RNA sequence: CCCGAACGGAAACAUCUUAGUAGGGGGAGGAAAAGAAAUCAAUUGAGAUCCCCUGAGUAGGGGCGACCGAAAGGGGGACAGC
RNA sequence: GAGGUAGAGUACCAUCCCCUGGUUUGGGGGUGGGAAGUUAGGGGACACGUGCCUCUAAGGCUAAAUAUGUCCCGAGACCGAU
RNA sequence: ACCUCGGACUAGGGGCAAAAGACCAAUCUAGCCCGGUGAUAGCUAGUUCCCCCCGAAAUGCGUCCUAGCGCAGCCUCCCUAA
RNA sequence: CCGCAGCCUGGCGUUGUCCCUCGGGCGUUUAUGCGUAGAGUAGGUGGGAGGGGUCGAACCUGUCCUUUCGGGGGCAGGGGACCCGAAAGUGAAACACCACCCAUGGACGCUCGAGGGACUAACCUCUCGAAAGAGAGGAACAACGUCAGGUGGGCGGUUCGGC
């Protein structure tokens, strides 16, 4: 149970914290989407079934900090729905991370998502990403359900965990 | 006007007239988190003009005057009728 | 599933309501959604979810103003759980 | 009988905002902190304590029971060419 | 500071204006079209078969009230009551 | 009547490392105390008539610091072993041992200020570089997010009595 042990180091706190630091500025010269052959954290990518069989990958995004990008109204307005400090983006940042995660391969599907870091610019989540026309993945009995088309693009929709956790299920 | 510092009145603990301490009637402490208050915030929370209107202009000159008298024999203390005054002096 | 209106109403109107509707954007299927309790309720009980009838304009919210507005339980439908 | 396992920035907290009856009590998000984790936790209308009762999240997935007429059969106290 | 032509760019609480609140398609104190929306009218005009019975007021009080309403008085119809 | 942009200031986060003077502290390191009556330094409360004793004391002789030079406290040798009383005073006694508080100073790892300084590694600006990456200046500031306060007809909705 590595997996166990991983997060022993970093459970809350821990100066590993220091040398992602130097990981947190290298990636910021990498492309605000990539992708990373192996996933970080296997904690929680197997936690959310990831499995290192040929099919599926991993994928890295970062955001910007802050409220809500709202726009100021123009017209005729009572005061009350006419404010602009205090909005914030009512889905969370952990759903919106698959969302354009998601546009960048929609040959595949997603499953399952979270952060690694975090700092007061920017956040960067990982997230699981699965072809389902892989002709390895086609004939798993242990996820036959995805050989249908509605498991499409689902976190577009919101039937991720994050889509229910922010349904507040 | 003149009102002396003692009175003899009735007491209603005492059930019969007795000697009272007399002063001015003074309004408590604000009491924050009070129903009534409590939900002045919770109505104030958000955006949107003044939600409660305010008073801005007074026509009465004075406020009524008001004594209060203590029953020095039981510690009862009594509520009287307000009275419009100039300014009530408690010297004997 | 995100974003998000005024018109009017309060015989005025600014909180509120009209209302997450009109509408914007994304994405499906023939149905979708949801679906196995960190559920309730309360004398130690019931046993996924959904919809229908009630509960009920009850509970509860608001210049206590127009108005808004549950749940639990009961009664029906099919009741499948890995 | 002995031993072991049992999901983290997640719960939870402060604050700002959003909405719903959720009201000193709900859910969501931003922001800041931030656990325990089986000898664990949560919940049981303000808070705290004490006992008593019941559940186990932070990953899945799911038959049916209902939403509708681009369409096809059938019926009608629907009109007879403004 | 001549005039003009062909191409192209600037969108509405905006664009342009050697600036008259001018022009932006005949629509300009805020363009058009479609949808909110059968919006709001304490205002204005119309409201359609017959017979018969009964049969008013233009007053008081209150009103951000005197082009309306509330409570009265004034009408009709029904039942009970002796 | 007000509301919202934008602006100014400040707090929090992106926020690092050396410091530096002083004032604060945090958990520690330690050491320093006479209103009078009295063998005499009773600062004030506790358990405590036993505590020290080759499980080292009384005695006097000096080096030394201090203080209301009152006087006590720390030094080994000379001395190989002795003193306080349950006994006399004090509105409050045992320099009988060990504790708590006030009070003086320094230091240790950490925190906050009056602040100040320095650096670069964050980050920012620019350049070179196909990329990768490199170089130059500022700088933990700035800028952003968020929150608060001040300003705020720049923009938005409104009323503008009655007879």
């Amino acid at each position: 149970s590595m997996y166990h042990y991983i997060e022993q180091t970093w459970q809350n706190k821990d100066w590993r914290r220091s040398i992602l630091r130097k990981r947190l500025i290298e990636w910021r010269r990498q492309p605000a989407i990539t992708r990373i052959d192996r996933p970080t954290r296997l904690n929680r990518a197997r936690a959310l079934g990831y499995k290192a069989k040929q099919g599926f990958v991993m994928v890295r995004v970062r955001v910007r900090r802050g409220g809500l990008n709202k726009p100021r109204p123009n017209s005729g307005r009572r005061p009350k729905r006419m404010g602009v400090y205090g909005y914030g983006p009512s889905k969370g940042y952990r759903w919106i991370a698959e969302e354009r995660a998601a546009r960048k391969f929609p040959n595949l599907e997603v499953l399952g998502s979270y952060y690694v870091a975090e700092d007061g610019m920017y956040k960067y989540y990982e997230v699981i990403m699965v072809d389902y026309s892989h002709p390895v993945i086609r004939s798993d009995p242990e996820l036959k359900w995805l050989q249908d088309s509605v498991n499409r693009k689902r976190v577009f929709r919101g039937l991720t965990s994050a889509g229910q956790k922010s349904r507040g299920l | 006007m003149k009102v002396p510092k003692v009175i003899k009145t009735y007491c209603p603990k005492c059930k019969t007239h007795t000697e009272h301490s007399v002063s001015l009637y003074k309004g408590g402490k604000r009491r924050s988190l009070a129903e009534g208050q409590r939900r002045y915030e919770r109505k104030n929370v958000g955006y949107g003009s003044k939600r409660k209107p305010e008073q801005k202009r007074f026509a009465k000159t004075t406020k009524k005057q008001t004594l209060v008298l203590k029953c020095q024999k039981c510690s009862y203390t009594i509520v009287k009728e307000g009275m419009r005054l100039k300014k009530l002096e408690l010297v004997e």
